[PDB]
RNA sequence: CCUACGCGUG
RNA sequence: GCACUGCGUAGG
C-alpha cells in the first residue's frame, strides 16, 4: 500500500538528514522531526504525501 | 431529595447520600462531591462552584473542565474555595472551645456545618462537668483532610498577619528549622486532635506514627519557603582543606533530620561524590522558564540539548513481507508503532509534566486502615537484611550515575569496595542520611505514541544500598506462584492459564474488569509512595531497630521521592513522585495499585445506604469498618483479617506494578458491596489528583473471552490437548513494527540476527489460533522470513523455521 | 585495585577541583551569619554565585525577565554578557526584537555577572 | 550452575 | 543510555 511505503520513505529520509549533520541546526532539526512524526501519525494519505514532499524538498536544498 | 449524611447509630453506619439562616448545602456535601467524582454528575459540585464564585457557569461548558491533565486551570477554581474552608476550620476550634467550656461531650461531623462555617447541631451531647468538654474530631477531620490541600486553603498562611491582601512573608534564606511553626498551625487548626503530632519524624513512635506526622507535614510544608526545603551542608575542615558536606536533610513531610556521624577512604569519597552540596556550590546559578519546578544550579558554562534520532528501516524485512501480500489497502494489520524523533527541548519537557504531582494529604485514618489490610497481601513473604556477599545484581553495565558515569561504570566500584565497605556504607546509611542525584536520559523505544519517554538512572550508592536492604523481599515476592502479585511467573508454559484460573478462585457471579493509572509516575502522591515504602520495610521487625528503620526511610524519601535530578547539565529539584531507576520501583507500584484498590472498596462499602442492604452480614461489616476507621484507634486484628478475606472472596486481583486485572461478584458491585470502575475514578479523583477516563477501562462480562488486555497482551480461549487453554496474543501491529523497525543499523542486517526473529515468532505464535487469518499469516510470515534468512546465511537451525518448537513454548510441560 | 586507586585520584582531583571553583568571601560570611551553622544548599548558588545562566523560551520570556542589558534576580543586579542561541551561536542583543524573533534559534541562553 | 548476545511494567 | 521480571541463543 501507499501509506506504509511513504511512512517508510519518511523514515529513510529523516535517518538521512540526522547523518546529514541537520541535527547542528535546531530550527531545521525541529521542523524535520515535526513534519516526520505527521507523517507517522497520518491517516490521511495525501497529507502524507504533502509532509513527504516538504521533507525531500528539505534534503533536496543542501 | 438526597443529601450526603455521615451517620453512625446501632442500625446503620457509613458516610453516603441518604434520602431526606442556613445555607441550602453543607461542608459534606462539598465533600461528598469533591471525594465520589461522576462526570456525568457534577450537578452538585457545578452549583458550589457558582454559587460562591469560584467558576461562571460558561466554565462547565468548557468540556475537561473536571480534568487536572487536561485543564489545570481548575487547580485554581477550587483553590477559590480554600479561603472558605480555612474559615470554617477556625470557626470549628472555636466551636470545640466553647463546648470545652460548656462540659458538653459529643461527636462533630461534617454534615453540621454550612459553608459559611457556622455549627447548627446540638444533638448527641451530654452535658458534663463544666471545663471537661472532649469533642470527638476523628471523623470530622479525617473526611475533611483532602479538600485542604485541594483547595488549597492554609495558602493564606503564607502572607503576613495571614491575609492575602498584605504582602508574602519574607522568612529568611538561611532559616531551615519550621518545628515552631508547624507547632503554631496544629495548635490554631488542629488543636483538638489528641493524637501527638510530632513536626520531626525523628521522634515517632512506629510506622503509623511517622505516616500520621507526614501526612501533617505534607500540609504544613506548602506555607514554607520551598527554598528551604532540602539537603542541609556545613562548611568543615577535612585534611586542612575547606570542605562544604551535607549534614542533614529537610523533608516536607519528615521535617529536619541531622546526621549522627557527623564529624569535622574509598567509602568517605563515595559519600562526599554522591553528595550534591559540592556540586551545586561549585555551579552557577541558573533560572529556567521552560519549566514551572525549582531551579537550582548549573554545572555546565553551555546548556546541553539531546534529541532522538530516527528509527532505522530494515527494507528487507518489509519487501519480503510486501511481497507475500501483507500490508496492502484496507488491511486491519497496519503499522501502528515507530521510533519516533524528537528535538532538543523533548527531555526538559517531559520534566516539565513533573508539575502534575501536587502536594496531596490523605484520610490518615482510611490510610492507616488501607495499609493494615494491604499489609496481609504481603504477609506470606519474607523479607529482611543481607550482606554484601549476598547481594546479586543482573547486569553490572549499566550506569553508575552523577558524578559516578564519568569514570566508569557499576563493575569498577561493586569490584573496588570490598564486602566489608559495603556493610559500612549500609550501616552508615542506617545511620545517616545520605543526598545524591539522579540523571535523566531519554529512552530509544518502539512506541506508538509521539511522545518522548524517559529513564531516570540513580547514583551507584542509592542502589547498592537499596538492594541490601531489600533484596531478600524482592526476591521472595518474585519466587512465588498463586498471590495477589505475579511478579516472576511468566506466560509461558501454561503460566497465562494458571494466573487467570487463581483469579476465578470461587467467585459467585465473576466480571471481569481492568483498569490503569492515568500518569502514574508523576502524579503518584508522596505519602502513597511512604506507605509502600514503610510497607516493604515492615518485614524488618527483627533485623532493624526503630532508628535505622527511619533513617532508611529517610535515606529513600531523599534518594527516589525529592531529590536533585540532572538534566542537560542543570540540576532541579524534583516535587515528588517515584522515580523510575528505584530498586522498588515495580513492588512499591505493586503497593500503590493494591491500596487504590482497598481505599475503592472501602469507598463503595460506606457509600452504600446501608438500610437498604438485606444482608445482615454485610451490614455489620459496614458498621465494623465505620468503628475500626473512624472511632478506634487500636488496629483490630480479626476485623482486618475479615476484611480482607471478605476482599478475596469478592475481589480477587492480578496486579503488576500499575496494570491490574480484576474478578469480582457482578451483585454485590451493583448493590455498592464492592467498587466498580466509578469508585476507582472517584478515589483517583482525591487521591492522586488525575482524572480517570471510562474510555481506557474494559469491563467483561463473560469470563470465557478473558480479559481485554493485560500487560499490552489479549487473552484467548484455545484447544490443546482436549483441554480449553488460556493462551496470551499481542498486537500484530507491534510485532510487525519491531520486525520491520530496528534501533541500531546492524539489526537491519538479517543474517547477523535470526534470533530477533525467534523471540518475535515465540512472541507471535498464540496468534495463529486466532479467527482472523491475517494474524496467524504473521507468524507463518515471520517463520519464512527465518527460513530465508538462514538460506541466505548458509539440521539444527531446522527446529528455528518448524512450528513444534514455538508450539511447545505454550504447553504446561515445563 | 589499580582501578580502586585511579578511582580515588578522580574523586579526589574532581573534588578539589570543585574547592577551586568555590569561593569563601560569601560563603565564610553566611556560615558566620548562621546561628547553627547549617544551612539550605539551593540558598547557596543563590547568594554565592558569581555567574548566572538563563534559559528563555521564547521573546515575551525575555521582555518579561531580563530585556535591557541590566536586570534584577534573586535580589540581585545582573548585567549582561552574553547571549548565545540553541546552537552556541553569539546572538547580539540588537538582534534580539518582536520582528527578528522568528529567525532566532530559542531557547536563548543569557550569561550574566553579579553587579 | 556461571558469562555474553537477543527479545514485558514504569 | 535506569530498576527489576520472564524467555530463547552459544561456550566453561
Ligand atoms: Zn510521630
Ligand atoms: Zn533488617
Amino acid at each position: 500500500s501507499k501509506m506504509s511505503d511513504v511512512k517508510c520513505t519518511s523514515v529513510v529520509l529523516l535517518s538521512v538528514l540526522q547523518q546529514l549533520r541537520v541535527e547542528s541546526s535546531s530550527k531545521l532539526w525541529a521542523q524535520c522531526v515535526q513534519l516526520h512524526n505527521d507523517i507517522l501519525l497520518a491517516k490521511d494519505t495525501t497529507e502524507a504525501f504533502e509532509k513527504m514532499v516538504s521533507l525531500l524538498s528539505v534534503l533536496l536544498s543542501m | 431529595v438526597y443529601r450526603a449524611f455521615d451517620i453512625y447509630n446501632d442500625k446503620v453506619a457509613g458516610f453516603a447520600k441518604f434520602l431526606k439562616r442556613l445555607t441550602k448545602y453543607t461542608m459534606a456535601d462539598l465533600v461528598y462531591a469533591l471525594r465520589h467524582f461522576d462526570e456525568g454528575n457534577c450537578d452538585t459540585l457545578k452549583e458550589i462552584l457558582v454559587t460562591y464564585n469560584c467558576c461562571d457557569d460558561d466554565y462547565f461548558n468548557k468540556k475537561d473542565w473536571y480534568d487536572f491533565v487536561e485543564n489545570p486551570d481548575i487547580l485554581r477554581v477550587y483553590a477559590n474555595l480554600g479561603e472558605r474552608v480555612r474559615q470554617a476550620l477556625l470557626k470549628t476550634v472555636q466551636f470545640c472551645d466553647a463546648m470545652r467550656n460548656a462540659g458538653i461531650v459529643g461527636v462533630l461531623t461534617l454534615d453540621n456545618q454550612d459553608l459559611n462555617g457556622n455549627w447548627y447541631d446540638f444533638g448527641d451531647f451530654i452535658q458534663t462537668t463544666p471545663g471537661s468538654g472532649v469533642p470527638v474530631v476523628d471523623s470530622y477531620y479525617s473526611l475533611l483532610m483532602p479538600i485542604l490541600t485541594l483547595t488549597r486553603a492554609l495558602t493564606a498562611e503564607s502572607h503576613v498577619d495571614t491575609d492575602l491582601t498584605k504582602p508574602y512573608i519574607k522568612w529568611d534564606l538561611l532559616k531551615y528549622d519550621f518545628t515552631e511553626e508547624r507547632l503554631k498551625l496544629f495548635d490554631r487548626y488542629f488543636k483538638y486532635w489528641d493524637q501527638t503530632y510530632h513536626p520531626n519524624c525523628v521522634n515517632c513512635l512506629d510506622d503509623r506514627c511517622i505516616l500520621h506526622c507526614a501526612n501533617f507535614n505534607v500540609l504544613f510544608s506548602t506555607v514554607f519557603p520551598p527554598t528551604s526545603f532540602g539537603p542541609l551542608v556545613r562548611k568543615i575542615f577535612v585534611d586542612g582543606v575547606p570542605f562544604v558536606v551535607s549534614t542533614g536533610y529537610h523533608f516536607r513531610e519528615l521535617g529536619v533530620v541531622h546526621n549522627q556521624d557527623v564529624n569535622l577512604s574509598f567509602k568517605e569519597l563515595l559519600v562526599y561524590a554522591a553528595d550534591p552540596a559540592m556540586h551545586a556550590a561549585s555551579g552557577n546559578l541558573l533560572l529556567d522558564k521552560r519549566t514551572t519546578c525549582f531551579s537550582v544550579a548549573a554545572l555546565t558554562n553551555n546548556v546541553a540539548f539531546q534529541t532522538v534520532k530516527p528509527g532505522n528501516f530494515n527494507k528487507d524485512f518489509y519487501d519480503f513481507a510486501v511481497s507475500k501480500g501483507f500490508f496492502k489497502e484496507g488491511s486491519s494489520v497496519e503499522l501502528k508503532h515507530f521510533f519516533f524523533a524528537q528535538d532538543g527541548n523533548a527531555a526538559i519537557s517531559d520534566y516539565d509534566y513533573y508539575r502534575y504531582n501536587l502536594p496531596t494529604m490523605c484520610d490518615i485514618r482510611q490510610l492507616l486502615f488501607v495499609v493494615e489490610v494491604v499489609d496481609k497481601y504481603f504477609d506470606c513473604y519474607d523479607g529482611g537484611c543481607i550482606n554484601a556477599n549476598q547481594v546479586i545484581v543482573n547486569n553490572l553495565d549499566k550506569s553508575a550515575g552523577f558524578p559516578f558515569n564519568k569514570w566508569g561504570k557499576a563493575r569498577l566500584y561493586y569490584d573496588s569496595m570490598s564486602y566489608e565497605d559495603q556493610d559500612a556504607l549500609f550501616a552508615y546509611t542506617k545511620r545517616n542520611v545520605i543526598p545524591t542525584i539522579t540523571q535523566m536520559n531519554l529512552k530509544y523505544a518502539i512506541s506508538a505514541k509521539n511522545r518522548a519517554r524517559t529513564v531516570a538512572g540513580v547514583s551507584i550508592c542509592s542502589t547498592m544500598t537499596n538492594r541490601q536492604f531489600h533484596q531478600k523481599l524482592l526476591k521472595s515476592i518474585a519466587a512465588t506462584r498463586g498471590a495477589t502479585v505475579v511478579i516472576g511467573t511468566s506466560k509461558f508454559y501454561g503460566g497465562w492459564h494458571n494466573m487467570l484460573k487463581t483469579v476465578y478462585s470461587d467467585v459467585e457471579n465473576p466480571h471481569l474488569m481492568g483498569w490503569d493509572y492515568p500518569k502514574c509516575d508523576r502524579a503518584m502522591p508522596n505519602m502513597l509512595r511512604i506507605m509502600a515504602s514503610l510497607v516493604l520495610a515492615r518485614k524488618h521487625t527483627t533485623c532493624c531497630s526503630l532508628s535505622h528503620r527511619f533513617y532508611r526511610l529517610a535515606n529513600e524519601c531523599a534518594q527516589v521521592l525529592s531529590e536533585m535530578v540532572m538534566c542537560g547539565g542543570s540540576l532541579y529539584v524534583k516535587p515528588g513522585g517515584t522515580s523510575s531507576g528505584d530498586a522498588t520501583t515495580a513492588y512499591a507500584n505493586s503497593v500503590f495499585n493494591i491500596c487504590q484498590a482497598v481505599t475503592a472498596n472501602v469507598n463503595a462499602l460506606l457509600s452504600t445506604d446501608g438500610n437498604k442492604i438485606a444482608d445482615k452480614y454485610v451490614r455489620n461489616l459496614q458498621h465494623r469498618l465505620y468503628e475500626c476507621l473512624y472511632r478506634n484507634r487500636d488496629v483490630d486484628t480479626d476485623f482486618v483479617n475479615e476484611f480482607y478475606a471478605y476482599l478475596r472472596k469478592h475481589f480477587s486481583m492480578m496486579i503488576l506494578s500499575d496494570d491490574a486485572v480484576v474478578c469480582f461478584n457482578s451483585t454485590y458491585a451493583s448493590q455498592g458491596l464492592v467498587a466498580s470502575i466509578k469508585n476507582f475514578k472517584s478515589v483517583l479523583y482525591y487521591q492522586n489528583n488525575v482524572f480517570m477516563s471510562e474510555a481506557k477501562c474494559w469491563t467483561e462480562t463473560d469470563l470465557t473471552k478473558g480479559p481485554h488486555e493485560f500487560c499490552s497482551q489479549h487473552t484467548m480461549l484455545v484447544k490443546q490437548g482436549d483441554d480449553y487453554v488460556y493462551l496470551p496474543y499481542p498486537d500484530p501491529s507491534r510485532i510487525l513494527g519491531a520486525g520491520c523497525f530496528v534501533d541500531d543499523i546492524v539489526k537491519t542486517d538479517g543474517t547477523l540476527m535470526i534470533e530477533r526473529f525467534v523471540s518475535l515468532a515465540i512472541d507471535a505464535y498464540p496468534l495463529t489460533k486466532h479467527p482472523n487469518q491475517e494474524y496467524a499469516d504473521v507468524f507463518h510470515l515471520y517463520l519464512q522470513y527465518i527460513r530465508k534468512l538462514h538460506d541466505e546465511l548458509t539440521d539444527n537451525t531446522s527446529r528455528y523455521w518448524e512450528p513444534e518448537f514455538y508450539e511447545a513454548m505454550y504447553t504446561p510441560h515445563t | 585495585e589499580d582501578k580502586r586507586a585511579k578511582v580515588t585520584s578522580a574523586m579526589q582531583t574532581m573534588l578539589f577541583t570543585m574547592l577551586r571553583k568555590l569561593d569563601n568571601d560569601a560563603l565564610n560570611n553566611i556560615i558566620n551569619n548562621a546561628r547553627d551553622g547549617c544551612v539550605p544548599l539551593n540558598i547557596i548558588p543563590l547568594t554565592t554565585a558569581a555567574k548566572l545562566m538563563v534559559v528563555i523560551p521564547d521573546y515575551n520570556t525575555y521582555k518579561n525577565t531580563c530585556d535591557g542589558t541590566t536586570f534584577t534576580y534573586a535580589s540581585a543586579l545582573w548585567e549582561i554578557q552574553q547571549v548565545v542561541d540553541a546552537d552556541s551561536k553569539i546572538v547580539q542583543l540588537s538582534e534580539i526584537s518582536m520582528d527578528n524573533s522568528p529567525n532566532l534559534a530559542w531557547p536563548l541562553i543569557v550569561t550574566a555577572l553579579r553587579a
